Parts: C-alpha cells; sequence; structure tokens
RNA sequence: AGAUACCGUCGUAGUUCCGACCAUAAACGAUGCCGACCGGCGAUGCGGCGGCGUUAUUCCCAUGACCCGCCGGGCAGCUUCCGGGAAACCAAAGUCUUUGGGUUCCGGGGGGAGUAUGGUUGCAAAGCUGAAACUUAAAGGAAUUGACGGAAGAGCGAUUUUUGUACACACCGCCCGU
RNA sequence: UAAAGUUGCUGCAGUUAAAAAGCUCGUAGUUGGAUCU
C-alpha cells in the first residue's frame, strides 16, 4: 500500500524532471505536499503550481523550470536538534554554496538556514537542490 | 610546417580565434592537434601513466603490443588523458601524447567556504564511473591539498586543484579504468548548473557564421 | 491487491461532483424513508434497499437526499440486524463451504478455501470488537455458525 | 561565478538549451546553434536578422527536438499562431 | 549463461506439461519442447504414380494421401538433421523456412 | 532538362475523399471548382490475413 | 508565415499538392509524427494537414535563408525518385548535392576525397537517408528532412510532413522549397508565377523515357 | 582386451484404485511480497462501450459469426543511446556516492561439510536445526583471441564460415575414482 | 584500531560470481491514505 505521500509526490516530481517534461501531475495532494512545493518555489526551483480541487484528497499540477538537479524524501522522519543540523548539512548538501533542507519545527514548515534564524530545532522532511 | 585541413584549423592558424574557450563555448570537436599546441602551448606537461603489454593468441605465437596512457595538462584549469596501443613503446607514447591533448577539457573550480582570492577547489560534488570504477571528488578547505590515491592526484594537479577530498570504490587496481573515471569526473564539472548559472544565455555569433567570408576566400 | 487474491482490478463506482439533488426529482426526504422502512420491513439488506432505489425510483444517493446513510437510518428507526451484514454473509458462506465440504472429503480447494474465509471472518469479527459493534465476547465457532445466521 | 569582491572568476559561460534548460557541456557534439531569419512584413524578404535557438544533444536523441524547435518559432512569433 | 529466452520451449504461464514419446528412440520430452512435423505424402512414389494409374480399373482415379505427425526430442532432431544449429544472431529468426517456393 | 508541354499537376478534375474535402474546408479552401467528391469505399478491409 | 498575408499559402499551391497527392500519407503513424496529422479515413490511409506543412515548409526556408555562405548547406538524396530533384535545387538555389550512395566517414574522416563540413542538411527521407543523419550527430549539424507519417524523428530538427513516396510529390516538394528560399532571397519575385514548372524535378522512370523516345 | 553397461528376450517390487505415513526436486523466471513514477509498436484471452458494411435465425428488431476502434485487468512478443550492469543481458535486473516508500527471509575466499555430536519428528528410509580441529592462494562469473571436436566507426577492455569447450606446454590436453 | 562500503545505521549484497523459504494462511513485531485557522 501506499504509506508516504511525499515520498511519491518527490520521486514523480525528480522522474519528470529527468525527462524533461513541462509539467508534473502529483495525487493525492497533502498540505504538507503544498508546503514542501512552497518552500521549493520560494527559491526558484520548480514555479507556479495549480491545486485540482475534487471532492477526494486533491490533485496537484506543477510547472518544471529545469533548475531542478534532486529532489528526495528522508524517511524515517528524524528529530534533528541545531547542534546536530551541520552533519545532515555535510551528508545531504552537494556544496555549502547551495542546497536547502527541509525541517518541520514547531513554528512551521522552513529550510535549515531558516530554522538556525529563528533558532529553533524539528524533523527533517527532505531535501532539494 | 602546419597546414590545416579543417575550417577551425584554419581560423585558428589565421588568428581568428581569440582563446580556447571559443571552441569550448559552441561544442565544436577539434580534430587537429596543432590547435592546442597553438593555444596552450609551452605551459602544457604531460606524463606517462601506464605502459601495458597486451597479448594476442594465435596459431604461431602470442602477438604482443603495448598500450600507453598518457596524462596531460598546463596546472591551470584544464585537462586531458590519451590511451593509445602499438606495436612499438615510442610510437604508443606519441600517438597517446597527440590523443590526449586531442581530448582536452576545461575544469571548473569554485570555493569551500568564503569566497575570497582565486578559486581553490572543486564546485561540489561529482562524481565519475569507469567499468567497476566509482570516483567522488568533494571540497576542501584551503590548504588541506589534495586526499587521494596516487593516480588521480596527478590527473587533479594537472587540473589545477589545490584541494579536494577523494573517494573511490571498485576495483581501482586496473589503473586505466581508475584514471578514465576520475577524468569524467572532472570533466563533469562545468556540466553542473548551479544557482549562479541560472540567467538567461545571450546567444553570440559562431566562428563558422561569423567568419564565413574569410573562409571562402581560403 | 485482493487480500486473498492475486488478481489487482480497478472496477468500481465513481460518485459525481456535484452533490446536489438533481431538479427532476419529485421525492421528499421523508417519502424516501418511508420507503425505505417499507423496504427493510420487507426484509431487504440496505444494499439491495440502495439498488432498488437506484434501479426504480431514481434515487442515485441517499446521503445527497435525506443527508443520512441507510444504516444510519435503519438504526434511528430501529429495524436494522443485529450483526452487520458483510460479516452475516461471510458466515453463511461459511457454514455452506463447510456443509460442502462434509460429503466431500477429498476436496482439498474447498479445505483452503474455508481457511480463506475463516480468516476474513476473524478478520471482520476483531475489527467489530474494536468499535464495540460487538460484545468483547463474540466468538466465532464452526458448530455455532449455523445458529448464528 | 564570481568573489566577494564581485570580480568574475570563471573560464567561460556555458550555454543552455532552449529547450530544456540543460547545460550545453564542451564534448556534446550532438547539440545544435540553429539561426531562423526575419522577414519584412511588407515585402517578405529577408530582413538581415535573425533568431538563434540552441538543442542539447539529449532532447534530439529523444526526437523532441522538431516539437521544440516548433514551439520555440510560435512563441517567437515566427509560425503563425493558427498553425 | 542463458542461451535462449524462452528457455527452449513454448511453456508460459503455466507449471506442468505432459511428455510424449520421441517417434525415433521413445524418449519422454514435453510436448511443447518437442520438435514436431507434419508430413502429408503421397501412399505411392512418383513412378508407381504411372505404374498403377494404367492399371486400376477406374477412370482419373485419385491415389489417396499418408497423414502422420512426428514428435522428435531435441537429439534425434538434430541427429537426423531436420533441425541445424544456427549463428547466435540467426537463432532468434523463428521464421519458418522458405520451403514454398 | 526534359520539360512537357504541358504540366501534368494540370488536371481540369481532381478526385478527392469527403475528408479531403473537409480538411479544405476548414482552411477556407472549398469553394475550388476543380474538386470532385467520390463516394467511399464501402468496406474497411485494409489489413493483410494474418495467418 | 508569422500570420503574414504575403506568405499565405495561395489557391495554385493547393491544387498543385492536391494533384500531387502530398497530402496522403501511409497506413502507419509516428507518434512524433501525429501533430501534422488530419484524420485517418477508411482504408486506414492518414491525410496531412496541409497548412502545417506550409508553416514547416517556410520554417525550413527561413532556416536556409539565414546562412550566408549558399555552398554550406547540403542537399542529399539516396532513393532514385529524389536525385533529380536534388540536383535541380543545387543547381537554382546553389547548395552541394549528393545524389546517389552517402560514403560513411564523409563529415567524420578528415583524410577522405570527399570530406566536407556542411552548416545544414536537407535529407529526402529520414528511414533512408539514415546514415547522413547519424553522422550529424558527430560534428553539431542541423538537419531537415521531408518526413512521412510513419518516420522516425531522432536528429531531426525541422520536419516537413510531406508525401516522399510519390515522384511527382517529392518533386514539388523540393520545387517549393526552391521557390520560396529564391523568393524570401530576393531573387525571384512573388508578383508573377516562377518561370521554371514543377515538372523539371520529376523522376525520369527510364520507362517513361522510352515511350517519350518512340513517340517520334 | 575386459562390461559386472549401453543393445535384445524374459521378468520381481513397483506402475492402477481406497485408507494411513513420508515433506523431498534444476519444487527454476536459478529473480519475495505490497505501492508510486518512468518510451514506442503490432497481436492475443476475458469483460464492457461505440460504429459503415457482409452473413444465419423465412419478414422486423435483437442475438450469434466477421470488420474498424476505445477502456480495464492477464499470458507474452518486437523495437529504443530511459536508464542500469563485469558483461551476458534487463522496460526492469531502471528511478544508487544526486546513496532513506513499507516489510519478511537470507550471503561473507575455496575445502573439511550439510560431515560429527546434541536435540527433535518418523514404522523405516530419512526430514529440520547444525560445528570444530585441520588444510589451502586461490576457487569462481562474464566476455575475447587461438587450438581442438567420433558437430553442421563499435566496445571500460582484451579485441573487432558457423558452433561447443572445464584445453592455452593448447586432445600427445585436461581430468575422476578404486 | 584504521585500512574494511570485506558486518554496510550513515553504507554492502541475494538472475548467471556465496545467496529469495516449494506454496499459501496467520499471532506477536514493524509500518500505515486525505481532512478541523
Ligand atoms: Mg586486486
Ligand atoms: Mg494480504
Ligand atoms: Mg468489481
Ligand atoms: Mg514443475
Ligand atoms: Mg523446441
Ligand atoms: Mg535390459
Ligand atoms: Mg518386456
Ligand atoms: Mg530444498
Ligand atoms: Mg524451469
Ligand atoms: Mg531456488
Ligand atoms: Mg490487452
Ligand atoms: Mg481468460
Ligand atoms: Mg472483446
Ligand atoms: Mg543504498
Ligand atoms: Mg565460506
Ligand atoms: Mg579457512
Ligand atoms: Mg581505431
Ligand atoms: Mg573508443
Ligand atoms: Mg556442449
Ligand atoms: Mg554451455
Ligand atoms: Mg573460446
Ligand atoms: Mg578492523
Ligand atoms: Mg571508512
Ligand atoms: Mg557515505
Ligand atoms: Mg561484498
Ligand atoms: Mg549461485
Ligand atoms: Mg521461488
Ligand atoms: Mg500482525
Ligand atoms: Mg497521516
Ligand atoms: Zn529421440
Amino acid at each position: 500500500v501506499r504509506m508516504n505521500v511525499l515520498a511519491d509526490a518527490l520521486k514523480s516530481i525528480n522522474n519528470a524532471e529527468k525527462r524533461g517534461k513541462r509539467q508534473v501531475l502529483i495525487r493525492p495532494c497533502s498540505k504538507v505536499i503544498v508546503r514542501f512545493l512552497t518552500v521549493m518555489m520560494k527559491h526558484g526551483y520548480i514555479g507556479e503550481f495549480e491545486i485540482i480541487d475534487d471532492h477526494r484528497a486533491g490533485k496537484i499540477v506543477v510547472n518544471l523550470t529545469g533548475r531542478l538537479n534532486k529532489c528526495g524524501v528522508i524517511s524515517p522522519r528524524f528529530d534533528v536538534q541545531l547542534k546536530d543540523l551541520e552533519k545532515w548539512q555535510n551528508n545531504l548538501l552537494p556544496s555549502r554554496q547551495f542546497g536547502f533542507i527541509v525541517l518541520t519545527t514547531s513554528a512551521g514548515i522552513m529550510d535549515h538556514e531558516e530554522a538556525r534564524r529563528k533558532h529553533t530545532g524539528g524533523k527533517i522532511l527532505g531535501f532539494f537542490f | 610546417e602546419w597546414m590545416p585541413v579543417t575550417k577551425l584549423g584554419r581560423l585558428v592558424k589565421d588568428m581568428k580565434i581569440k582563446s580556447l574557450e571559443e571552441i569550448y563555448l559552441f561544442s565544436l570537436p577539434i580534430k587537429e592537434s596543432e590547435i592546442i599546441d597553438f593555444f596552450l602551448g609551452a605551459s602544457l606537461k604531460d606524463e606517462v601513466l601506464k605502459i601495458m603489454p597486451v597479448q594476442k593468441q594465435t596459431r604461431a605465437g602470442q602477438r604482443t603490443r603495448f598500450k600507453a596512457f598518457v596524462a596531460i595538462g598546463d596546472y591551470n584549469g584544464h585537462v586531458g588523458l590519451g590511451v593509445k596501443c602499438s606495436k612499438e613503446v615510442a610510437t604508443a607514447i606519441r600517438g597517446a601524447i597527440i590523443l590526449a591533448k586531442l581530448s582536452i577539457v576545461p575544469v571548473r573550480r569554485g570555493y569551500w567556504g568564503n569566497k575570497i582570492g582565486k578559486p581553490h577547489t572543486v564546485p561540489c560534488k561529482v562524481t565519475g564511473r569507469c567499468g567497476s570504477v566509482l570516483v567522488r571528488l568533494i571540497p576542501a578547505p584551503r590548504g588541506t591539498g589534495i586526499v587521494s590515491a596516487p593516480v588521480p592526484k596527478k590527473l587533479l594537479m594537472m587540473a589545477g586543484i589545490d584541494d579536494c577530498y577523494t573517494s573511490a570504490r571498485g576495483c581501482t587496481a586496473t589503473l586505466g579504468n581508475f584514471a578514465k573515471a576520475t577524468f569524467d569526473a572532472i570533466s563533469k564539472t562545468y556540466s553542473y548548473l548551479t544557482p549562479d548559472l541560472w540567467k538567461e544565455t545571450v546567444f553570440t555569433k559562431s566562428p563558422y557564421q561569423e567568419f564565413t567570408d574569410h573562409l571562402v576566400k581560403t | 491487491g485482493r487480500m486473498h487474491a492475486p488478481g489487482k482490478g480497478l472496477s468500481q463506482s465513481a460518485l459525481p461532483y456535484r452533490r446536489s439533488v438533481p431538479t427532476w426529482l419529485k421525492l421528499t426526504s421523508d417519502d424516501v424513508k418511508e420507503q425505505i422502512y417499507k423496504l427493510a420491513k420487507k426484509g431487504l439488506t440496505p444494499s439491495q434497499i440502495g439498488v432498488i432505489l437506484r434501479d426504480s425510483h431514481g434515487v442515485a444517493q441517499v446521503r445527497f437526499v435525506t443527508g443520512n446513510k441507510i444504516l444510519r437510518i435503519l438504526k434511528s428507526k430501529g429495524l436494522a440486524p443485529d450483526l452487520p451484514e458483510d460479516l452475516y454473509h461471510l458466515i453463511k458462506k461459511a457454514v455452506a463451504v463447510r456443509k460442502h465440504l462434509e460429503r466431500n472429503r477429498k476436496d482439498k480447494d474447498a479445505k483452503f478455501r474455508l481457511i480463506l474465509i475463516e480468516s476474513r471472518i476473524h478478520r471482520l469479527a476483531r475489527y467489530y470488537k474494536t468499535k464495540r459493534v460487538l460484545p468483547p465476547n463474540w466468538k466465532y465457532e464452526s458448530s455455532t455458525a449455523s445458529a448464528l445466521v | 561565478m564570481q568573489n566577494d569582491a564581485g570580480e568574475f572568476v570563471d573560464l567561460y559561460v556555458p550555454r543552455k538549451c532552449s529547450a530544456s534548460n540543460r547545460i550545453i557541456g564542451a564534448k556534446d557534439h550532438a547539440s545544435i546553434q540553429m539561426n531562423v531569419a526575419e522577414v519584412d512584413k511588407v515585402t517578405g524578404r529577408f530582413n538581415g536578422q535573425f533568431k538563434t535557438y540552441a538543442i542539447c544533444g539529449a532532447i534530439r536523441r529523444m526526437g523532441e527536438s522538431d516539437d521544440s524547435i516548433l514551439r520555440l518559432a510560435k512563441a517567437d512569433g515566427i509560425v503563425s499562431k493558427n498553425f | 549463461t542463458k542461451k535462449r529466452r524462452n528457455n527452449g520451449r513454448a511453456k508460459k504461464g503455466r507449471g506442468h506439461v505432459q511428455p510424449i514419446r520421441c517417434t525415433n528412440c521413445a524418449r519422454c520430452v514435453p510436448k511443447d519442447k518437442a520438435i514436431k512435423k507434419f508430413v502429408i505424402r503421397n501412399i505411392v512414389e512418383a513412378a508407381a504414380v504411372r505404374d498403377i494409374s494404367e492399371a486400376s480399373v477406374f477412370d482419373a482415379y485419385v491415389l489417396p494421401k499418408l497423414y502422420v505427425k512426428l514428435h522428435y526430442c531435441v537429439s534425434c532432431a538434430i541427429h537426423s538433421k531436420v533441425v541445424r544449429n544456427r549463428s547466435r544472431e540467426a537463432r532468434k529468426d523463428r521464421t519458418p523456412p522458405p520451403r514454398f517456393r | 532538362n526534359y520539360v512537357p508541354e504541358v504540366s501534368a499537376l494540370d488536371q481540369e478534375i481532381i478526385e478527392v475523399d469527403p475528408d479531403t474535402k473537409e480538411m479544405l474546408k476548414l482552411l477556407d479552401f472549398g469553394s475550388l471548382s476543380n474538386l470532385q467528391v467520390t463516394q467511399p469505399t464501402v468496406g474497411m478491409n485494409f489489413k493483410t490475413p494474418r495467418g | 508565415s508569422g500570420a503574414l498575408d504575403v506568405l499565405q499559402m495561395k489557391e495554385e499551391d493547393v491544387l498543385k499538392f492536391l494533384a500531387a497527392g502530398t497530402h496522403l500519407g501511409g497506413t502507419n503513424l509516428d507518434f512524433q509524427m501525429e501533430q501534422y496529422i488530419y484524420k485517418r479515413k477508411s482504408d486506414g490511409i492518414y491525410i496531412i494537414n496541409l497548412k502545417r506543412t506550409w508553416e514547416k515548409l517556410l520554417l525550413a526556408a527561413r532556416a536556409i535563408v539565414a546562412i550566408e555562405n549558399p555552398a554550406d548547406v547540403s542537399v542529399i538524396s539516396s532513393r532514385n525518385t529524389g536525385q533529380r530533384a536534388v540536383l535541380k535545387f543545387a543547381a537554382a538555389t546553389g547548395a552541394t548535392p549528393i545524389a546517389g550512395r552517402f560514403t560513411p566517414g564523409t563529415f567524420t574522416n578528415q583524410i577522405q576525397a570527399a570530406f566536407r563540413e556542411p552548416r545544414l542538411l536537407v535529407v529526402t527521407d529520414p528511414r533512408a537517408d539514415h546514415q547522413p543523419l547519424t553522422e550529424a550527430s558527430y560534428v553539431n549539424l542541423p538537419t531537415i528532412a521531408l518526413c512521412n507519417t510513419d518516420s522516425p524523428l531522432r536528429y531531426v530538427d525541422i520536419a516537413i510532413p510531406c508525401n516522399n513516396k510519390g515522384a511527382h510529390s517529392v518533386g514539388l516538394m523540393w520545387w517549393m522549397l526552391a521557390r520560396e528560399v529564391l523568393r524570401m532571397r530576393g531573387t525571384i519575385s512573388r508578383e508573377h508565377p516562377w518561370e521554371v514548372m514543377p515538372d523539371l524535378y520529376f523522376y525520369r522512370d527510364p520507362e517513361e523515357i522510352e515511350k517519350e523516345e518512340q513517340a517520334a
């Protein structure tokens, strides 16, 4: 059965990005997925997306810009303290000049740099670069 | 004396192309070895990595040929590798040098932390494959040096990299595959899309299109 | 895929996007409820009641018209069976297979299918115990099964 | 690209595919840089201006350069809107 | 090293196939694997045709035909040259040989 | 460089199928007088018999 | 044609296309040749949209005109039906013709006698001129092709959806391409019909040659 | 030469059915199950939907047999620079140093050895679980060129009549057991 | 102890090199679809 929805959405986006497609359809939708896509779009990696509202769980159509190298999910969602973040940055990101780790904190869903600015930890969801 | 047989060679000899980066921009194949001699010139230094005897079984007995591996570079951003098999060692070495300077690629260099001064390391983590051999390059802080095996270290020094961390997996005792994997990893540095390359590309006249009238004369 | 079969079929129903009752339907909620009560008193399960309403009276979805489901309407009125209909059907099928199998000792396939059916019965019974629909002492026993349904 | 002082530090800036935005490398010999001429709206002769497109070899191997060139020409107004 | 993708037999989506007996040596071979050949010939040979057509009591009497189904194992098929080894590329070609002139 | 006196493309009547006529009409070319609509074949049998 | 009225297709061109049968395709359809098709009629024959054919032909002409030196364009035909058309196109336009066999290594082996470095390539059939198409990918060579309903589009940049089976259709396509190129160059005019007729580009079919030889 | 074998004539258990045991096969797709995404093409089996036209039910619909398509599961096939892999090959054996969807079993150089012992199951044959001392520098996979036979620009790279090979000091080979 | 990504949580393998139970059911364990400012 399907047990992770963000994993399927990110895998579909990555596969469509490898093939040079212009748009991706991901179903089902989820507010976690919407937050993750918003974080990706704020940094210019995807572009505008539209939420198709059927009466059951919704769908998303996402535009692609060709700037995405890799987007992935981390399972299970490990608890990350503010002093252990640099280890995850070294393990997962390609360089220290670009790339983002996505965390769910009590303040909201954000990237690792915004979590350093707000001085909070949380649980790791995924990464993209 | 050099008499070019291609349009690119005629343009280069007639001093119509300023730098090798003009050729690299349009991904034009290089078929004449004298172009690299014209541009890079004295800064190129080469080194023989291995002489490998191979044998073909025949009715009378084994037939032996010698294969030379030659790496070349100017220690300032360009690197090449060549492999050549011949009946004699000297002929194989000459062919390997020609084939190595024919396949010369530029290397992109980046920073590990604060971007002060000249670039010193790889822009990001890059992986190269050949056979079972996998080679991974990781950025390193300034003053670290090259932490790798003797074979990749020569190519990394010839490319102009000062600091780098290296990982390798697979049968690295195969020197040819070990060298080709790290050469591929180095070549992949300019093909990686980083956020500072997101600007829209402004096109420019191709050397074939720009100097067509001069080519018609010659 | 299926719980106890390798098949991976996709056949099912697709409800329309609109939840509004169509204009041509002249029936009220009370008339639909009275029809449901009469059909239940005739001795029909909620599934059969829904099928009849869809086929004959043009009632596409009772929950859209009356705002409530068939089983909840029956429970509010009090005309609801003691045990759920799906569990009843599973137990009846198990009884039929067991009655066949006693006269045919060499039918190994019947034994395999009976094991599968009883596994499904145990699953459903545990689920219904969790929701307190069944008392936390109800047990499916082969001897009692004939009297149960 | 550039250091903290702002000085640009690179050998060259590679060009990207107009279809997929991928970087066209120095050894990509299946890439194409094509020019399409512009005509005068009154006479229909060669204006002397042209529009440049660049397609990487990966798209060309996929057999998707035809559709990409068609869409690029439609976007630039070269191809009729009611194509 | 697999030599053939279909394992030299025609079994797909089933477990067991009943065996038959080779016409030549009476070996047990699965029916899908066996080499089959349908032979339709004349009872009388070419010379016998002309020798019999004159001695018959009927006019334009058609001679009966013989219909035989033959099954071979791999060894007997190869030894009898009804089947030959082919090249690695030519093995894939499963078009029957061009017997129709 | 042999050139005939008249063009072989010149025909006083050219036969077209109704679908071709509709395609021409969609391109505002349904006013041509040289066109003649021919009845399409009744039976749809254009495949080689498998065997 | 950027919706310009001067570049629109005329009635005479439509009549020529209908007479030559360029709108008739095969029974098989390629999955990347489906945007140029109109509808499949009975008997399985696919019909080609002539407006999209005209648009693609104009785009190909614009690509050809953009090259300064006319000799940098190479036109290649392998089948006999296209050889005369390619030769006439080269004579009228100034390109380099390759009729008959294409020698492997022409674009790659620089020590051969026939080594050439064209800037553009035009072929009559992707499935029959596949060897010149494959060597284009080695030397950064754009390609223009006259494709059909069932034709692979690998390494094809501008595909012109015509009928490349019949001799009349191939000759007409080459003649119209030459006419459009010349009119865009500013050599012949768009006010009067071209002096040369499209029958000069057709395949001779030496049976027709023998028939005409014995006419008088 | 020798046959205690292959070949031929007989022939006992068995081969067949009923009732109790036995739980082992190259029990193989030598490929665990559930879920998502990622190229084309033509057939084929089941169900459903649509549509010119031929046939049978003497007429009519309608239902059977053909023809042209569409959808959903199923056994497979061809093709592809999707991408993988040591390769053979695989649309899965892909979406892996750009390494994390869930979960079960299971391997750690070659022998000793699936052996000894203990436990357990069985009437028996045997099944399951399962070592160590000691010994050894290789054993093994895929592919290439030769030699043999009582056979007919492309590849990481060696390299570039069919076929098989455990041979390469190349059948005058290699190799097994008393 | 590192080298050993040859004990692999990071981070290994299981078509042919060592390897997926003959097959199915099933308790414990592990994991579990959207939705409420
Ligand atoms: Mg070693
Ligand atoms: Mg289940
Ligand atoms: Mg159903
Ligand atoms: Mg079996
Ligand atoms: Mg067979
Ligand atoms: Mg005997
Ligand atoms: Mg006997
Ligand atoms: Mg076993
Ligand atoms: Mg088998
Ligand atoms: Mg097994
Ligand atoms: Mg099907
Ligand atoms: Mg069936
Ligand atoms: Mg059907
Ligand atoms: Mg992994
Ligand atoms: Mg061991
Ligand atoms: Mg040992
Ligand atoms: Mg060579
Ligand atoms: Mg090579
Ligand atoms: Mg053999
Ligand atoms: Mg073998
Ligand atoms: Mg061999
Ligand atoms: Mg250790
Ligand atoms: Mg380590
Ligand atoms: Mg690591
Ligand atoms: Mg291992
Ligand atoms: Mg094995
Ligand atoms: Mg199995
Ligand atoms: Mg459980
Ligand atoms: Mg949840
Ligand atoms: Zn036999």
